[PDB]
DNA sequence: TATGCCCAGCATCGTTAATCGATGTATATATCTGACACGTGCCTGGAGACTAGGGAGTAATCCCCTTGGCGGTTAAAACGCGGGGGACAGCGCGTACGTGCGTTTAAGCGGTGCTAGAGCTGTCTACGACCAATTGAGCGGCCTCGGCACCGGGATTCTGAT
DNA sequence: ATCAGAATCCCGGTGCCGAGGCCGCTCAATTGGTCGTAGACAGCTCTAGCACCGCTTAAACGCACGTACGCGCTGTCCCCCGCGTTTTAACCGCCAAGGGGATTACTCCCTAGTCTCCAGGCACGTGTCAGATATATACATCGATTAACGATGCTGGGCATA
């Protein structure tokens, strides 16, 4: 059959809210951070735990700021997020330079 | 390697955030948000690393850089 | 500029129930409405359907609503009593008394002739009304002001005639004149007579004024310190020729008192004070100088203390020479804005009239020393030497005249204290506050005599159930001062005395306002909240001999602020206001000279509290009780015009010099130049006749010589020769020249106009003074009718001929600038500059009237 | 030892050396490490207590960091104290808005 | 070998005093270690700046007391003052 | 007189208040309120003349910035009139809730 | 009447045009109605903490008089750096 | 010379900040070029701040420096606003920022 | 009580860029408390950083990296240039 | 006696010239305030000068913690298609909000009685840091086994569409 | 109201690896004593705040009027979604490997401590120079007024003719 679009996202929320692991892989993120840090400064070596530190530390901001974006969407009587919601959250929080 | 962050990654981050339906051109700017919020932390990591007279990024410098900006992190030393 | 509704005056019915609504107020009642931008004399009885939509309508709606509630409180209420009728009906006559004072003028500020819509120009006066600020000063034409209050018009002309401008003032700054200590009184006190210590104080102020020094008048409150200031200023202006502006700072409460006393004792001097806020400041600025990039039309004014700090640029840009201040206790500290503000005004001499205790702090006496003399200058053992030198050092610069020399006409003085004990409410409010419950430091001192000062205090005493007698019963028994105050008040009511209550706390005055109103005691409060328009009505109502207000409440600073009470005799003080001699000066507002039935004072001392320590500290600070003969061209021409305007100037020369035309010279020189001008004029006329007659004889000889050749036949009759002695003789008869002579450079001076001017003006002075000396407005001519007018655009009868000579009798010939502005003649629209009434065209008519009366 | 005499569990001499070697003040007090050890013992008893209850909410013996996250984020004063704190290997509270329910 | 310092056998005592039948993983063990070190850093720095503002050369018990009162939200501060002053009182009353 | 355009006068007041360097909240109500709250919190307290200025300007700091972020919430919400949900969202994104 | 003057609560000192001018400086065209009532609560929450810290710093300094430096320290502790009055 | 401020070629006192490091209780031992370096950095900071304050005083035709010139001088710069993020200058103001959608159209 | 305040040390720097402008007292307190606050930030950052790497002293490199951290770029670059120029000027003399 | 004719008589209009006064413009002088530089006087921290020793710079060593590749496979990632609830353009509209108005009220500019309190200089005593000695706990390193991780199978639990 | 269907939870089974605990041993905390000293205590010397008092004078609010904007509703456009189909590379684990972080030893250097003055800095009186404000004196230009002069116009007071 055809399930209702949207509720599968809700049960995915129920499944992800109980997980205690990361979501983004470690090799693409390791090549991205290693490439940006390599272009910023040549000859650098990082720690294996630092990948997890920047990993979950980046996920914390990408979850809190994304939740504030979701609340900005709900405030506008809509469910689909927009870039002006993220820019609004960054402008109100004050971190937007 | 900006293409490493695929769509299902930002999708799972959206489900963990609590969104029922997202848009389209959202992860493209989200990679920019993570890039701006990442280049300063990595810059601080290279600063504390280079100032230590050694070329090795450990784990305590990341905790010092995150706690300096106002985002304390536990577990990986402190 | 709009013609809208301002305020509401009176109300009545229009067409000759339980509650009349707004419709009954429209079709059943007419209301007297005062319009804005217009005087109170144009009040019309209008409603709503007679004026339509006009600017401002909610004021009449609220007033009509209060009138509906009033009607519900007169006879449409079963709960009304008897005193409520006298109160609600008393408000009617109260508002009537507050509205009838706006119809009578009080002063004429300016007088500028404005044009109308028909081309004419009428002289309108800037009228100032009674019991009103300088604002709302409307322009009223001179056609009805002289028919209502001629005293203001005559006095307004007297302010312009009595030229007391500062340019005539003497300049003795380089050398002071010879001073003589007088003993009698000058003929300027029109109010009443003075004793001996008043003239002694005037001789002291003028005695020290001649030495270029300043003193402090520290006499007793009531010895006429205000009258001595006005008499000293008047005698200094009219004696030493010091007509310059003198600033006298007076508090706002005492300003109307100083105005009434100033006009009652010295009516010849104006008293334009300084009040208001915004528009009144524009009135004082437009009255101060003329609209040009320096016309001093004032000299003596009254400025409040706050008006100094608010306006320092306006008062600081004007030069002054004398400064007087009443109640100069504000300069207690030398680090105040008023102390440095008064020192900014470039003055010459100062005078401090006060009785402040200069013994509790050395900074007060020293402040009064360096305040007027910049440059001059602890332990108890060295105090006898410090006062042994400073005492006699300051004695020649102070007046210490005690009241022991004036007790021969004053009643006895007495005072009795009363140690009032506390009650249970004062015990719980005196002990339970500094423990646990609250329900800092000064609140205990304020609550040491009356508990009702917070919120949870009235319901705590009332242990039962709205009642009225139980509330007052629980209110009087809460403190001993209320029971003893009611018992002593009843005792004084069994005989008949005027009792006063001086309190520091402003809330206790309202508590007495709620306690004395229930007992049926008619009174009126006096604190620092109501404006001058209300407290002046209250004080003017208390001074009546038939006033039913035997209780009059005051305050500390507002109670002892100023003025005085003559009918009051009993002074009851709740507690000392934390200041020595503040009680002496507070009783000084009632205990005065005019009081005859003695003065009884009761001090409600709080026993076993905290006020007795302050009283002892006040007693500790009380035991210490320690070219002239040179006439230039402008003077010859100006003197010649003075002869053309006044004629003989050997009798009123003092009035013809102080006007600002003749410079300060010797009168003998004016007499000699006058005798030489008149003598040379008569001699020049005599020589003009002796030579003119000879010229006429020569023209008769030549004329006969021409006729001898004319009657013979040697002259052709076809053309008449115009160049013959006959034509020049005929033109000599109608000659167009006058007796001219050059006197000391000045050319074009006629001698016939001087002699004929002295004859005409002398015949006018003898004619008017020989029939009507004290009433020039009743002079007539009889049946002497001159020739009619020669095509004039205005009606002219015999009354215009009789009133026309009055202007020449008062101002003189050629002074048409004051005749056209004189409302006592009626020729307002009959004198102009196209037009028929000219300057010389009417002057020659006046000369024809004088020549007609002489013949 | 001063830890046994003070009646606490956290050390006193070692944290006292941390007050000396940490380079904070010129002098040190006498009852400062005992008071600080008592406060840290109270915070430890509260955090480990709510962590034990959160461990019993899911029928688990050994406490996991997720029990710390659910134990701190569920309280009000603890959430106000640890505002900008991210617990390692944690998560979020099951908070779903009522406007997203299928109605 | 480096002998590192950590609050390992000092937290299990208080853990057994309230839960004598539970355990804790090493990850959250490091989280609690860095948590105690972080609270020690905040209280130490707060007592340092507070001791420097009043021109004081020592940090007694009142500095840590007001540092705990200002660092805690409400009732935890009162319980920390009562328990702390009780521990200092027991330490002073004894040897 | 006439009837000016509603809202333009508000912008004129903005142009007049942007150049102002003083305070807007009156001093006596602020002293009567802050002294009452502090008196109820702790008895027997004395303030300083400068502490009233510090709490005044410091209060108007977040009282103006918070109304600026609230104004951003009203602009993003396709409105022109502020709402209480703009205040709640402002305190949520700010993090001091 | 002239009997008693009850002021009720002192929270009514801040009226409508005051916060209207605050929002005028903030950059708001037209506001609503029930906004200043919650704004007083926002100032209450963002005020009782600063006052509480001021009383704590005052009591800790062996004195019962609030000065100006303790306010600057309390504001700088919460991340509200303020200059002008010392520091 | 005598004082280290004249030998280093700066204007801020070298002995003052050094004594503050000896009294502020921040390190057990101090260096040799730390107060000169910090004095130079602070000299550059106050140099740029007083420069933009001078421009913020000349753009409005003013002589003396007012705190509003410091507020408008710091808020207009990006790096200065990023450095002084959680900073509230007393006796200042805000930037005249009006949204484009708020204009009557 | 002789209080410490940076007064004459601000005029010497102001007259080098603007020898014809004034300064108010409130703004002077803003500059003084500003320099004091920056001193607390740099001294504190160098103190905690000196405590992280087990360093028992604070030289010029700690203030250098503290300046490079508290400032995003330009001010860090010019502050490092002028700072090293001042340290070199003082060491060479 | 009435009616035209001779001889004055002031006011009608216009034009010239002298005079008092207002306006505009220098021109050297006497205040006003606001200083910034100097000398008056005094406080005191930084500097002139030496140094022992403990933290810091550098060389040789350990190794182990981090780098760079290698087959397979597994869940993970990208495209696509009909589509259905979500987003957006647009009108009705009515009650709350902006705009004037009058009156009372409280905020503001100075004063004013003290008075509990801030700073500190007399005074020293318990408070605080350093040095021997020892000794018992903290932690380095390795063994056990059970709470928990993970998969297969049976309930089970909403759930979309009829 | 209802029924087969994907997820989801519970029971049963296997099985897995790291904290608890044991052995030990290292070394910093514990007493005990000595030497250096910080600030608590009362009161001297002030000191701004505790309350209000005089006295304004602009604002807050109830009142009345207009009006307009987001909620509600209508209608239309749309954009990822459930699910099926077609790629796709990270990683469990294994393997080689390599060089810089950490350790220990040798050396070194520079600095807090101490002994011992001196002009920088703080407060304030004194002083002539920027600007700003009149101020006595003089010169040039009218505004308006008044005295003087050219020419009468009827009007009044008398002189030769109907
Ligand atoms: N020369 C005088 N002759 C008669 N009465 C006088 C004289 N001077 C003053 N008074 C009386 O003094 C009263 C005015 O008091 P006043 O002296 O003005 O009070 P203050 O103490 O303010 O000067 C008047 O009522 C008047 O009767
Ligand atoms: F003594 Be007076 F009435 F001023």
């Amino acid at each position: 059959h055809r399930y209702r679009p949207g509720t599968v996202a809700l049960r995915e929320i129920r499944r992800y809210q109980k997980s205690t692991e990361l979501l983004i892989r470690k090799l693409p993120f390791q090549r991205l951070v290693r490439e940006i840090a390599q272009d910023f400064k040549t000859d650098l070596r990082f720690q294996s735990s630092a990948v997890m530190a920047l990993q979950e530390a980046s996920e914390a901001y990408l979850v809190a700021l994304f939740e504030d974006t979701n609340l900005c969407a709900i405030h506008a009587k809509r469910v689909t997020i927009m870039p002006k919601d993220i820019q609004l959250a960054r402008r109100i929080r004050g971190e937007r330079a | 390697n900006i293409q490493g962050i695929t769509k299902p990654a930002i999708r799972r981050l959206a489900r963990r955030g609590g969104v029922k339906r997202i848009s389209g051109l959202i992860y493209e700017e989200t990679r920019g948000v993570l890039k701006v919020f990442l280049e300063n932390v990595i810059r601080d990591a290279v600063t504390y690393t280079e100032h230590a007279k050694r070329k090795t990024v450990t784990a305590m410098d990341v905790v010092y850089a995150l706690k300096r900006q106002g985002r304390t992190l536990y577990g990986f030393g402190g | 500029d709009f013609h809208g509704i301002d305020i509401v005056i009176n109300h009545r019915l229009k067409t000759s129930k339980t509650v009349p609504d707004l419709n009954n107020c429209k079709e059943n009642y007419e209301f007297l409405i005062k319009w804005t931008d217009e005087s109170h004399l144009h009040n019309t009885w209008e409603t709503y359907e007679s004026i339509g939509q006009v600017r401002g309508l909610k004021r009449l709606d609220n007033y009509c609503k209060q009138f509906i509630i009033e009607d519900q409180q007169v006879r449409l209420d079963p709960y009304v009593t008897a005193e409520d009728i006298e109160i609600m009906d008393m408000e009617r006559e109260r508002r009537l008394d507050e509205f009838e004072e706006f119809h009578v003028p009080e002063r004429i500020i300016d007088s500028q002739r404005a044009s109308l819509e028909d081309g004419t120009s009428q002289l309108q006066y800037l009228v100032k009304w009674r019991r009103l600020n300088y604002d709302e000063a409307t322009w009223e034409n001179a056609t009805d002001i002289v028919k209502l209050a001629p005293e203001q018009v005559k006095h307004f002309q007297n302010r312009e005639n009595s030229k007391i401008l500062p340019q005539y003032s003497s300049n003795y700054t380089s050398q002071r004149p010879r001073f003589e200590k007088l003993s009698v009184q000058p003929p300027f006190i029109k109010g009443g007579e003075l004793r001996d210590f008043q003239l002694t104080g005037i001789n002291w102020m003028a005695f020290l004024w001649s030495k270029g020094d300043n003193g402090i008048l520290a006499d007793e409150m009531g010895l006429g310190k205000t009258v001595q200031t006005v008499a000293f200023i008047s005698w200094l202006i009219f004696a030493r020729r010091q007509n310059g502006p003198h600033i006298i700072v007076v508090p706002l409460s005492t300003m109307p008192a100083w105005l009434d006393t100033f006009e009652k004792w010295a009516p010849d001097l104006n008293c334009i004070c300084y009040m208001g806020n915004q528009k009144s400041r524009d009135t004082i600025r437009e009255y101060e100088f003329y609209t040009n990039p320096k016309t001093m039309k004032f000299n003596v004014l009254l400025t409040t203390y706050e008006y100094i700090l608010k306006d320092r640029a306006e008062l600081g840009s004007i030069k002054w020479q004398f400064m007087a201040v009443d109640e100069a206790h504000r300069l207690k500290n030398a680090e105040s804005s008023l102390y440095e503000s008064l020192n900014s005004f470039k003055v010459a001499n100062r005078m401090l009239i006060t009785g402040t205790p200069l013994q509790n702090n050395i900074k007060e006496l020293a402040a009064l020393v360096n305040f007027l003399m910049p440059g001059r200058f602890n332990q108890d053992e060295e105090q006898e030497e410090y006062i042994h030198d400073l005492h006699r050092r300051i004695q020649p610069f102070i007046l210490r005249r005690l009241k022991k020399d004036v007790e021969k006409s004053l009643p006895s003085k007495t005072e009795r204290i009363l140690r009032v004990e506390l009650s249970d409410v004062q015990t719980e409010y005196y002990k339970n506050i500094l423990t646990k419950n609250y329900s800092i430091m000064n609140e205990l001192k304020k609550a040491s005599n009356h508990p009702y000062l917070f919120d949870n205090a009235e319901e705590r005493v009332l242990q039962k159930f709205m009642t009225r007698e139980n509330v007052l019963r629980g209110l009087i028994m809460s403190s001993g001062k209320m029971v003893l105050l009611d018992q002593l008040l009843t005792r004084l009511k069994k005989d008949g005395h005027r009792v006063l209550i001086f309190s520091q706390m402003v809330r206790m005055l309202d508590i007495l306002g709620d306690y004395l109103s229930i007992k049926g005691i008619n009174f009126q409060r006096l604190d620092g909240t109501v404006p001058s328009a209300q407290r002046r009505i209250s004080i003017d109502h208390f001074n009546s001999p038939d006033s039913n207000d035997f209780v009059f409440l005051l305050s500390t600073r507002a109670g002892g602020l100023g003025i005085n009470l003559m009918t009051a005799d009993t002074v009851v003080i709740f507690d000392s206001d934390w200041n020595p001699q503040a009680d002496l000066q507070a009783m000084a507002r009632a205990h005065r000279i005019g009081q005859k039935n003695h003065v009884m004072v009761y001090r409600l001392v709080s026993k076993d509290t905290v006020e007795e320590e302050v009283l002892e500290r006040a007693r500790k600070k009380m035991i210490l009780e320690y070219d002239m003969d040179s006439i230039g061209e402008s003077e010859v021409r100006a003197l010649y015009k003075a002869i053309l305007k006044f004629g003989n100037l050997k009798e009123i020369l003092d009035e013809l010099i102080a006007d600002g035309t003749l410079p300060v010279k010797s009168f003998e020189k004016y007499g000699e130049t006058y005798d030489e001008m008149m003598e040379a004029a008569k001699d020049c006329v005599h020589e003009e006749e002796k030579n003119r007659k000879e010229i006429l004889e020569k023209l008769e000889k030549h004329a006969t010589a021409y006729r001898a050749k004319l009657k013979s036949g040697e002259i052709k009759a076809e053309n008449q020769p115009k160049d013959n002695p006959l034509t020049r003789l005929s033109l000599k008869k109608r000659e167009k020249k006058a007796v001219l002579f050059n006197f000391k450079g000045v050319k074009s001076l006629n001698a016939e106009s001087l002699l004929s001017r002295v004859e005409d003006l002398k015949y006018l002075k003898n004619l008017i003074n020989s029939n009507y000396k004290d009433d020039p407005l009743k002079f007539s001519l009889g049946n002497n009718t001159p020739k009619p007018v020669q095509n004039w655009s205005s009606n002219w009868t015999k009354e215009e001929d009789e009133k026309l000579l009055i202007g020449v009798f008062k101002y003189g010939y050629g002074s048409w600038t004051q005749i056209r502005d004189d409302p006592f003649l009626g020729i307002t629209d009959k004198i102009f500059l196209k037009k028929v009434p000219g300057a010389i065209h009417l002057g020659r008519r006046v000369d024809y009237l004088l020549s007609f009366l002489r013949g | 030892t001063r830890s046994s005499r003070a009646g606490l569990q956290f050390p006193v001499g070692r944290v006292h050396r941390l007050l000396r070697k940490g380079n904070y003040a010129e002098r040190v007090g006498a009852g400062a490490p005992v008071y600080l050890a008592a406060v840290l013992e109270y915070l430890t008893a509260e955090i480990l207590e709510l962590a034990g209850n959160a461990a019993r909410d899911n029928k688990k013996t050994r406490i996991i960091p997720r029990h710390l996250q659910l134990a701190v984020r569920n309280d009000e004063e603890l959430n106000k104290l640890l505002g900008r704190v991210t617990i390692a290997q944690g998560g979020v509270l099951p908070n779903i808005q009522s406007v997203l329910l299928p109605k | 070998k480096t002998r590192k310092e950590s609050y390992a056998i000092y937290v299990y005592k208080v853990l057994k005093q309230v839960h004598p039948d539970t355990g804790i993983s090493s990850k959250a063990m490091s989280i609690m270690n860095s948590f105690v070190n972080d609270v020690f850093e905040r209280i130490a720095g707060e007592a340092s700046r507070l001791a420097h503002y009043n021109k004081r050369s020592t940090i007694t018990s009142r500095e840590i007391q007001t540092a705990v009162r200002l660092l805690l939200p409400g009732e935890l501060a009162k319980h920390a003052v009562s328990e702390g002053t009780k521990a200092v009182t027991k330490y002073t009353s004894a040897k």
